[PDB]
């Protein structure tokens, strides 16, 4: 139940809500007021979902898909088959992960620690919300949603992508992908320089921080150091998330043309839009 | 096909992977018990990995895990309930008895050392070389506590050799005695330090160090320990 | 206000660190740079030194002559204008020799050899630059997961522009250097093979890289929110465990029923990252080699 030296860490207090009715423990996990709140949103939900599936006559789970009301629904219910159960178990997921983030906050609180989990928590939840929410409303339909199927996710994926061109050109797109990919060669590199630090040579003495910093400047002539890639990690993700965000709410709201032709803004600067040759002229 | 066998022995892979990843998490802490410190019946799927022996640096010996766990200190903490699962309550001042977000590990009394041998951390004072470069200055400042009285001054910075960064302000009590304060729970401020975990009357009981030029990783544990937990503890006195 | 440390707010500094000196050819190093303290807000405003040598060296030049051999081309598109060279800068193109050529040598210098001599030096830039990510490993004693973690990259780019280009029978089939181009190819590449979204380890790929930026979230939040303890200090977390490697191992306990060590977290971090190259240069092999559609494949999966 315990490990080796969890006990001293158990102690009361930290509930943002409830004092101490729900300050207790279930094996490992904490129950906040917010591990109930978060329990029957997902009960709640996950039944919706069955109850889906059956209105919708598989229980195959590639095959389950809950779609949205469609674009003549606007921004009113559904009937449950026609999109109603979709929307309230949009209402359920949200209800779970502002949960599950308020619960995070009040581990932290017991702990003694920093908000940055929650915190960084927040905006995955928020990328949710902009496919899910803010889209939708600022477009004028619970329509313009993502449905809740393993494959026809994927398939709104694509064909929204596909509704604009090569979603490639959607310059935003680009800024969240270069830190997709930053991020991912950082989380690459960090683990690996501890990892050779901690687990050197052989027989070898473990390294130190230093020969960490060390190895870079030679490698690559600066180190970011130890406090420093876990703040570059931190940032790279939230970034890549959050610029994600935004090439979607700007798509289908204030750019709905093909995204390659915004670039002719570039190529037609009067300086040079006239000229005559390379690939322009 | 060759795809189908590609990806259901990536699926394999994978599986031992997680699994490999999952005993290698269990070095520490491990194996559970009961909030009495029986060992507890049931660990999971999962055994205790092989063990591996750390050479660490200095002569300073030798780190094998996974091995024998005990918290090398009281803990004072009475039960609140008759079944497993609930808070124990404190039977002191978890403050001065480092329970809860007051918790400190009695981790060795060294110091930890730079590369070369030396003491990763210096007052800086005896830091040869080293200079405060960008933003302000806290060396000279009053500090203010969380019920907006003043509690000390900073006399100097304690700083980190080989990463060249700020870990500690030292303060200078009433008293005239010093204390370590985290760099990490301090806003440096414009004409003052104000710390908001502490309110001004907790500053003595932040613990001392042994030598003054000098932390240990225990020291540096029940100082960081003492001042987080104010944050809960001292939030009476801490004014809004 | 709590204080947060994602920026430092008391910078400090000292006599440049010139570094350990375990076997490094100290001749090969450079001097110190200057510092920084627009990056000393960060992290380390220690700018260098670097330890060049032959193989930094050869790399380096070669790492030029690629970038170079492509610049050119594209300013000789341009009708040398610069004008022009700005205008369409993404828009110009270095493709591969014609299918016609297949895997051929003899392409034409302006119909697909100036490619070639582009990859060639491309080839010797990244892979001497890995054997000195490796070298400088040895050099201080160091564990060579750098040098793998590495590979796990150089796989993809190697299986893009080489190894399938080789197994299909030709270079037409490889990435074209280019800002907009490379992006088409990519498009394209996927319209051909019959959506890569069926490709069960583009799917997983992307598993891995949605994971890579939830983890890095995770790993990262954490240490900052434990480094009141210290937390960032890890190898010494590792060699004798503090309150932060037991805050942040709770909290995660806490929240979701099991967590990771301080050397354990980072195992989690290597692998889950390297993943993403290691399952995505297999999803490319696969296609067009033996899979020419991949919703087909995913009819019958065989
Ligand atoms: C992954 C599968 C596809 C592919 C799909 C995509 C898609 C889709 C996208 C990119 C994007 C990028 N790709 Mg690509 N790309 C592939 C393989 C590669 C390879 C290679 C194998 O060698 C390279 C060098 C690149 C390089 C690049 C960059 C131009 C860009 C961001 C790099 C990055 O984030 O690195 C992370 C970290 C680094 C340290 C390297 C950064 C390199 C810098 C210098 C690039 C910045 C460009 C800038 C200087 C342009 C001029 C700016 C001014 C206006 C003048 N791609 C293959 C063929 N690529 C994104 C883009 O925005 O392209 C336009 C994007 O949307
Ligand atoms: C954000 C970008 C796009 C999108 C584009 C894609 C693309 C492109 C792909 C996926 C893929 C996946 N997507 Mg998606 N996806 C979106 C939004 C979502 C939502 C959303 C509700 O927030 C979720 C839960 C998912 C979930 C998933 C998984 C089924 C799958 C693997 C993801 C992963 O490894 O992440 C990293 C996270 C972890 C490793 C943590 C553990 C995550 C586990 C796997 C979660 C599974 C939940 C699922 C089974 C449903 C449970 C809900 C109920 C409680 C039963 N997507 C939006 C619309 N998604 C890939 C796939 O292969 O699926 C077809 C894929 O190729
Ligand atoms: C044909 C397809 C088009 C295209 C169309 C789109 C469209 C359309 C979208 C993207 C979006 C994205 N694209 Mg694109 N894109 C293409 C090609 C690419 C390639 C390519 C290889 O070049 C790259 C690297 C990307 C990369 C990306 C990312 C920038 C982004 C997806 C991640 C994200 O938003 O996280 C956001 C994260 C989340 C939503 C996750 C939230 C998770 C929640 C909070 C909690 C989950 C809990 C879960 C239920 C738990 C289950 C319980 C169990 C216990 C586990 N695209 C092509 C050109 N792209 C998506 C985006 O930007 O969204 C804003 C999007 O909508
Ligand atoms: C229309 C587009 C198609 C599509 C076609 C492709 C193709 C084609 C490919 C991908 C690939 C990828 N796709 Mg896809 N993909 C689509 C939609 C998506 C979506 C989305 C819908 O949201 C997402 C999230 C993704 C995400 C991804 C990535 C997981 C994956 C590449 C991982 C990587 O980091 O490589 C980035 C890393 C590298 C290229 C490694 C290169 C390393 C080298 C050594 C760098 C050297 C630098 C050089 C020497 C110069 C020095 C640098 C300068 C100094 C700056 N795809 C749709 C279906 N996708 C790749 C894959 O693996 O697929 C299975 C791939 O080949
Ligand atoms: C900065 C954003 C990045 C990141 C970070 C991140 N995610 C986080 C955290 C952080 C900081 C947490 O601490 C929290 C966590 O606890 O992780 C272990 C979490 C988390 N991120 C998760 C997933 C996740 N994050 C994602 C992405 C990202 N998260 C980014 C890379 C994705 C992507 C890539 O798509 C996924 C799938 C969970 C593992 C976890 C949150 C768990 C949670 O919220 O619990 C509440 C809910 C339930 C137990 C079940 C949901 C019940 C619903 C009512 C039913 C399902 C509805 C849903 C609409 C189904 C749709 C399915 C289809 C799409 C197939
Ligand atoms: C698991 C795969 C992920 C990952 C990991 C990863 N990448 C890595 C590593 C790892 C673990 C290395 O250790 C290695 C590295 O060196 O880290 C810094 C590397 C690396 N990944 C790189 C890039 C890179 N990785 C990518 C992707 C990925 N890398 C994934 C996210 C991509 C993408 C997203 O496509 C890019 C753009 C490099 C920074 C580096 C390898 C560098 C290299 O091989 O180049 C050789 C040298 C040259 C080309 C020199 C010429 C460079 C320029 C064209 C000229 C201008 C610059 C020049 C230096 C100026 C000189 C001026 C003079 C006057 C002095
Ligand atoms: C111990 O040492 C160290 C480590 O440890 C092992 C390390 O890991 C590393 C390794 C780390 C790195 C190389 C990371 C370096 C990071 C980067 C180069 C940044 C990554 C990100 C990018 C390339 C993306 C750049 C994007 C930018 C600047 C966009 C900025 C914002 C805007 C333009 C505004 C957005 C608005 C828009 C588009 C409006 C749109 C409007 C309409 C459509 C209308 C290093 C160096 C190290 O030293
Ligand atoms: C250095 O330090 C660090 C640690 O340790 C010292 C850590 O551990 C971690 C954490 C990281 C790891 C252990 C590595 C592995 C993690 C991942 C790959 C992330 C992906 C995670 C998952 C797939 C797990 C998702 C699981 C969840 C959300 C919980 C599962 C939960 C249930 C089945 C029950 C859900 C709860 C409910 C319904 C309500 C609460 C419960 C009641 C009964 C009421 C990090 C980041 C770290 O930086
Ligand atoms: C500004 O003015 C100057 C003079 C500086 C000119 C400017 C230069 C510019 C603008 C250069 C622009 C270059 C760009 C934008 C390059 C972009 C490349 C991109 C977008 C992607 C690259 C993908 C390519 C890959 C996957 C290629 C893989 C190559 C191989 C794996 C090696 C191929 C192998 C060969 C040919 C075999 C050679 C022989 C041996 C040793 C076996
Ligand atoms: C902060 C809660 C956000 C939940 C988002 C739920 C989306 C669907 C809600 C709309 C349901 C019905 N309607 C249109 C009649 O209001
Ligand atoms: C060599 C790769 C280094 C990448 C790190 C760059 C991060 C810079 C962040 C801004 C630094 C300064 N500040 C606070 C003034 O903004
Ligand atoms: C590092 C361990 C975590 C790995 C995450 C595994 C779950 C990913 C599930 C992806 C679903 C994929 N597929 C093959 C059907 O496309
Ligand atoms: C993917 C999530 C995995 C979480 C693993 C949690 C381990 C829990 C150990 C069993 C505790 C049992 N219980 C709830 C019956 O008391
Ligand atoms: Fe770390």
């Amino acid at each position: 139940a315990l490990l080796s030296f969890e006990r001293k860490y158990r102690v009361p207090g930290g509930t943002l809500v409830g004092g101490n009715l729900f300050d207790f423990w279930v094996g490992p996990f904490y129950v906040g007021f917010f591990g109930v709140a978060t329990f029957f949103f997902a009960a709640l939900g996950i039944i919706l979902i069955a109850w889906s599936a059956v209105l919708q006559g598989t229980w195959n789970p590639q095959l389950i898909s809950v779609y949205p009301p469609a674009l003549e629904y606007g921004l009113g219910g559904a009937p449950l088959a026609k999109g109603g159960l979709w929307q309230i178990i949009t209402i359920c997921a949200t209800g779970a992960f502002v949960s599950w983030a308020l619960r995070e906050v009040e581990i932290c609180r017991k702990l003694g620690i920093g908000y940055h989990i929650p915190f960084a928590f927040a905006f995955a939840i928020l990328a949710y919300l902009t496919l899910v929410l803010f889209r939708p409303v600022m477009m004028g339909a619970w329509g313009y949603a993502f449905p809740y199927g393993i494959w026809t996710h994927l398939d709104w994926v694509s064909n929204t992508g596909y509704t604009y061109g090569n979603f490639h050109y959607n310059p935003a797109h680009m800024i969240a992908i270069s830190f997709f990919f930053t991020n991912a060669l950082a989380l690459a590199l960090h683990g690996a320089l501890v990892l050779s630090a901690a687990n050197p040579e052989k027989g070898k003495e473990m390294r130190t921080p230093d020969h960490e910093d060390t190895f870079f400047r030679d490698l690559v002539g600066y180190s970011i150091g130890t406090l420093g890639i876990h703040r570059l990690g931190l940032l790279l993700s939230l970034s890549a998330v959050f610029f994600s965000a935004l090439c979607m709410i700007i798509t289908g709201t204030i750019w709905f043309d093909q995204w390659v032709d915004w670039w002719q803004w570039w190529v037609k600067l009067p300086w040079w839009a006239n000229i005559p040759g390379g690939i322009n002229g | 096909d060759l795809a189908s066998l590609a990806i259901y022995s990536f699926w394999i892979f994978l599986a031992g992977l997680i699994y490999y990843l999952q005993t290698e998490n269990m070095r520490e802490g491990y194996p559970l018990e009961n909030e009495d410190g029986t060992p507890a019946a049931n660990q999971g799927p999962f055994p205790l990995p092989k063990p591996k022996t750390f050479i660490l640096p200095h002569g300073r010996g030798t780190l094998t895990v996974p091995g024998p766990e005990s918290e090398d200190r009281p803990i004072a903490l009475a039960r609140t309930a008759v079944s497993e699962g609930f808070p124990h309550a404190p039977t002191g001042d978890p403050m001065k008895d480092g329970v809860g977000p007051a918790s400190w590990v009695a981790r060795r009394d060294l110091p930890e050392l730079d590369g070369h041998g030396h003491n990763k951390i210096k007052p800086m004072k005896a830091a040869a070389g080293f200079h405060v470069s960008a933003g302000k200055n806290p060396i000279g400042l009053p500090v203010r506590g969380c019920d907006l009285e003043i509690a000390g001054k900073v006399v100097d910075i304690w700083v980190d050799i080989p990463e060249q960064m700020a870990r500690f302000l030292e303060v200078e009590l009433k008293d005239g005695s010093t204390r370590l304060l985290p760099m990490q729970m301090v806003k440096v401020q414009s004409n003052r330090v104000h710390v908001n975990a502490l309110s001004s009357d907790l500053f003595a009981g932040i613990p001392t160090i042994k030598s003054p030029t000098e932390v240990t990783l225990l020291e540096e544990d029940k100082i960081c320990g003492y001042v987080a937990g104010g944050l809960m503890y001292a939030a009476p006195k801490r004014k809004s | 206000a709590e204080y947060q440390n994602i920026f430092s707010q008391v910078q400090v500094r000292g006599p440049a660190d010139l570094g350990m000196t375990e076997d490094v050819n100290l001749a090969n190093r450079s001097g110190v740079g200057p510092f920084s303290t627009l990056l000393g807000w960060f992290g380390n405003a220690q700018l260098g030194p670097i330890y060049l040598g032959s193989l930094g060296v050869l790399s380096l030049f070669s790492g030029l002559m690629w970038f170079f051999t492509i610049g050119i081309w594209f300013w000789y598109q341009a009708g040398w204008n610069p004008a022009v060279f700005l205008r369409d800068l993404f828009f110009f193109s270095l493709e591969p020799p014609a299918p016609e050529y297949g895997l051929s040598f003899a392409a034409p210098l302006k119909e697909g050899g100036l490619w070639l001599i582009a990859s060639f030096f491309m080839f010797v830039a990244v892979w001497s630059w890995w054997g000195r990510t490796y070298l400088r490993a040895q050099a201080l004693g160091m564990g060579k997961h750098t040098a793998w973690a590495f590979l796990s990259a150089i796989w993809l780019w190697m299986v893009l522009g080489f190894i399938r280009p080789i197994l299909m029978g030709s270079w037409s089939e490889a990435v074209p250097y280019g800002i907009f181009s490379h992006l088409d190819w990519t498009n394209n590449f996927s319209l051909v093979h019959g959506n890569l979204f069926y490709n069960p380890f583009h799917g997983l790929s992307i598993a891995f890289l949605y994971g890579s930026a939830l983890l890095f979230a995770m790993h990262g939040a954490t240490i900052l929110a434990v480094s009141r303890f210290g937390g960032e200090r890890e190898l010494e977390q590792i060699a004798d465990r503090g309150t932060a490697a037991e805050r942040a191992a709770l909290f995660w306990r806490w929240t979701m029923g099991f967590n990771a060590t301080m050397e354990g977290i980072h195992r989690w971090a290597i692998w889950m990252a390297v993943l993403v190259t290691l399952t995505g240069g297999i999803g490319i092999l696969l296609s067009g080699t033996v899979v020419d559609n991949w919703y087909v494949w995913g009819q019958n999966h065989g």
